């Protein structure tokens, strides 16, 4: 085949495998959730500095997750290659 | 497809053009490093051990001793799978028992592969047994006195925990000497 | 023969391989499931809080499973290489 | 063998990936479903609060292993590429 | 070959990749029976409650691995490919 | 490369893989297993209930561990391609 | 370049393949076994009850592991294939 | 299809499979999250403190999800290979 | 010379294999992140020797992050092979 | 096109991978410098002690980490298949 057409193909798979890297935030976002809802059920009043604190943390987990997204649409939409 | 013929025809063909042992060669190094994948096993068991026992001598210092004992014990048992992860490489590498054989090239390359392939099964017992040192570390930090008693319940478990990663080197080393397929 | 379908075919491995992604979410917010499952029990009058909590933290655990779908959906039915 | 047989292969490979999704809820559903055991236990008077919660947040931890299951689904029976 | 025999081989690999969706549920599952045989040695008068409540969690976490076995199945028994 | 070949070796591959399915259980049976371990010693009297529910549980958990085997038996015996 | 060959290749790689099940047992066992020990140490009068239960269910977690040899045996040594 | 095109596919894999680095600090920082949420609702008042401690410790996690990222921006757009 | 591209290209994937290796070091150090909130919390007063343990220990899990960067950067850019 | 960049080829992708392994040794160490961290703001006055169990603990854990990098440096610059 053209080579431009292998480009393409094997673009498609390092798209799909990019998006593996959204596992990790998945699991680690939900500990998040478990343990704030936890904390809130145990101090109510406490509720805004539990929810904020642990908003925060999960934006800092979220990025690996928009790594792996960037690549996927670089790979998609902004080749490098061809 | 490529071109005509079927992307495995073409594969086939492709690897035909080599040397049969230049294609053993090149499977034994990918059947290398998969093998060493189960180095991941005694690095997340034995790290458990090391917290636990870190954990435990906070607790109570003046029977570090008996919990570093235990700790090293038990982290040395979780090591076999490594080690014999890295054997079975080190013979892929320089003792290799399939590039000196009249067979078939794909069955000797494939069979190298799966050599390494099957060790894999080793991340299991080396994550399990290493966790086992750590309880084990914990346990006889609580209760020096017993540390006999919870020494031989933690190597039982270790024994039993090690069943899957012999059947794996078993089938491991009947590809190698023992080939039903050549 | 080769090229186009080439593209396609690869295009179909991408798309499954991008929804591995999944896995992530479904581990992180059963774990809140679980969590609030606990803290309800724990103090049930504070049941409305724990369940907002737990939700609006596995809203965010949601979304590096819906990056991946959505790199699937473009693989699909908006392929940029065909 | 034509190419188009080549698209086919591979959808039915892209479909069977698109199931490991599937690995996800089954941990973490499971997850909630030992939490949810453990408070009852604790609580057997606060059990439909408890079950209720559990099954509310499962329920959100089982729609990445329904978004794999739609991917496949579209690469058996509603194919894009042929 | 025939595209046919293409297309039923990477069935059989297509089928068997599904399969691996099931170590999701054996883990789950797996977590709510400790939990479950813990919660009933801590308080075996309320074993009734603490049993019914892990079965239908753990009935819950079953479907993803139900999921990969129908896809396994319509790849052995019902391919739309030929 | 005869069609026929294909079929049957891609069924060994495909055999293999289902069984992967098989580390599920294996993991969650054993967190069962533990856990019951700890709760006879908490409570040897009530070691009847612990077991029966220890066991009850893991066999739910072995399912998808059969589902596994099931497909890989099908391939190899029952095999609906040749 | 038979067929043939082919066949037993691939046999080889599917029997590799099933070992991987191993890993499952391992890491559930190790659970067990570390429990036990804790057990026994906590409570060494109920030791007999504790290490009884320990291997009843690692006995149960070994099915798996079993079922995946057993797959690799017959692909090397009783296989349908040929 | 020039050898030139043979590398710029294969590195558009080579950088899909560089961003699953991203799965580990996307797990890890999500507990460091549900921690430092746990830890602020136990003790408001040490918020400042604790807030900081997650955040440094998270910005070490993050190092190997940037090595990922930019083997990755190297393959894509720095390749040295060509 | 068509050998070399293979070599390059093969060298490209991998590259960004060796990059998985930083999952590890993710989890790990995001876990001490967790650990060292929640001790900054319970002891504000220790916070300087818990912050300075966290980090040590940290260091030590970086390791095996950068082996993986290394055998990257050498494939990339002082490869033996060409 | 020569066998000897087939074996290269190979061995740049074994390299890589064999940088698995490093997976463990990031989470195992990282969970013990969290034990650590802990710990020491537990029991400040132990520290020394603390740190030096930590360290020797996490030595040992390193080791597979190491055999990793030997197999890929082997493979890279003392490469016995040429
Ligand atoms: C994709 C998940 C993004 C996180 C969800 C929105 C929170 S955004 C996050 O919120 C914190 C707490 O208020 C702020 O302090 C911080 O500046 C901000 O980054
Ligand atoms: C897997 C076994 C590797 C051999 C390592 C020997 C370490 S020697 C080790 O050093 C510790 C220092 O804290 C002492 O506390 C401990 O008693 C001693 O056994
Ligand atoms: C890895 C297999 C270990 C076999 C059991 C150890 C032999 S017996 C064991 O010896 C250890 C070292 O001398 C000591 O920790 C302990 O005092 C002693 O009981
Ligand atoms: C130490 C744990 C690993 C055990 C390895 C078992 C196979 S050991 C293997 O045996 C072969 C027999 O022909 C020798 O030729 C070869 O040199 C040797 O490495
Ligand atoms: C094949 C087992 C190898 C490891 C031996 C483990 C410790 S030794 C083992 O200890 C058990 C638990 O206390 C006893 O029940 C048993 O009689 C004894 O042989
Ligand atoms: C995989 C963990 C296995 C650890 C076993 C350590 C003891 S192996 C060995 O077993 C013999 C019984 O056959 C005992 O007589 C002897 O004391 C013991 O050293
Ligand atoms: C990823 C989807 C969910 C993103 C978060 C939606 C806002 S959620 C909302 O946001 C407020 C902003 O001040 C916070 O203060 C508050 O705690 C929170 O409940
Ligand atoms: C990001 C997803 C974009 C979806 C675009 C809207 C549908 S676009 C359209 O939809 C139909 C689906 O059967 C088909 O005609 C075709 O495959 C597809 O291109
Ligand atoms: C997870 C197990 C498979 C999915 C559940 C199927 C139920 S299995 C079925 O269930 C009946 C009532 O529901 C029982 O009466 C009977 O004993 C049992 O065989
Ligand atoms: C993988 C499951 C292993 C099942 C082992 C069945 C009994 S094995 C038998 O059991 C005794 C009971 O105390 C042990 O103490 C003894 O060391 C062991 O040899
Ligand atoms: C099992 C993997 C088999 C992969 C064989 C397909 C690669 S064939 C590939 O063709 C390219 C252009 O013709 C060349 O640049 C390259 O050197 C050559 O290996
Ligand atoms: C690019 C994603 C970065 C993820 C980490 C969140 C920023 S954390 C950031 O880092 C400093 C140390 O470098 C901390 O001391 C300080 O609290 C904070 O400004
Ligand atoms: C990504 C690397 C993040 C920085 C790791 C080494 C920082 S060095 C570290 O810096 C901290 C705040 O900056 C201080 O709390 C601490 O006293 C100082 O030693
Ligand atoms: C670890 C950091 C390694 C250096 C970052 C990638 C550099 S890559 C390097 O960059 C040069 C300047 O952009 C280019 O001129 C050159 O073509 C390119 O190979
Ligand atoms: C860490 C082991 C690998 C170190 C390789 C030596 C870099 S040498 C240098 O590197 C630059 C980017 O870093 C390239 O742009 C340039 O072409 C190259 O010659
Ligand atoms: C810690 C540094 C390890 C680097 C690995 C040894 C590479 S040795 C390396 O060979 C390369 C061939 O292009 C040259 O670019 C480089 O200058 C030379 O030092
Ligand atoms: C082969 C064992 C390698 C790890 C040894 C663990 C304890 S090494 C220990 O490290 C401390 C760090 O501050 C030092 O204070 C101390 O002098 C040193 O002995
Ligand atoms: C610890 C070994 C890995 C880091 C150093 C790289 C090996 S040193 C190596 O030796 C050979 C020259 O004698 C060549 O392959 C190459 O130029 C050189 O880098
Ligand atoms: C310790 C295991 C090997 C790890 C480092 C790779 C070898 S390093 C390499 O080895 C060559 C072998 O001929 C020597 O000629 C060369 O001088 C040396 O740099
Ligand atoms: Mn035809
Ligand atoms: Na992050
Ligand atoms: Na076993
Ligand atoms: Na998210
Ligand atoms: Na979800
Ligand atoms: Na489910
Ligand atoms: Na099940
Ligand atoms: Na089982
Ligand atoms: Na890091
Ligand atoms: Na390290
Ligand atoms: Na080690």
């Amino acid at each position: 085949m053209e080579g431009l057409d292998f480009i393409k193909a094997c673009s498609a798979i390092g798209a799909g495998i990019a998006m593996i890297a959204g596992v990790g935030p998945g699991i680690g976002q939900g500990f998040a959730a478990g343990k704030g809802a936890e904390a809130v059920g145990r101090q109510p009043e406490a509720q805004s500095d539990i929810i904020r604190t642990m908003l925060l943390g999960a934006a800092v987990a979220e990025t690996t997750g928009i790594y792996g997204l960037i690549v996927a649409l670089i790979l998609l939409f902004a080749n490098p290659f061809f | 497809m490529i071109g005509d013929m079927n992307i495995v025809d073409f594969v086939i063909q492709f690897l035909s053009q080599f040397d049969p042992v230049d294609v053993i060669k090149g499977f034994s190094a990918l059947g290398i490093g998969l093998a060493m994948v189960a180095g991941v096993g005694p690095g997340i068991g034995q790290g458990f051990a090391a917290g636990k026992g870190a954990e435990a001598v906070g607790k109570n210092p003046t029977k570090s001793n008996d919990i570093v004992m235990i700790m090293l014990l038990g982290a040395a048992v979780a090591e076999t799978s490594g080690i014999f992860s890295l054997v079975i490489a080190l013979i892929l590498l320089f003792a290799n028992p399939f590039i000196s054989s009249t067979a078939s090239v794909w069955i000797l390359s494939a069979s190298a592969m799966a050599s390494g392939i099957a060790m894999i099964a080793g991340i299991g017992p080396g994550t399990g047994q290493g966790y086992a040192a750590g309880k084990g570390a914990e346990a006889v930090g609580i209760r020096p006195e017993m540390k006999s008693a919870i020494l031989r319940v933690m190597l039982l478990g270790q024994a039993v925990a090690q069943t899957t990663g012999i059947y794996a080197l078993i089938v491991a080393l009947i590809l190698m000497y023992a080939n039903p397929f050549l």
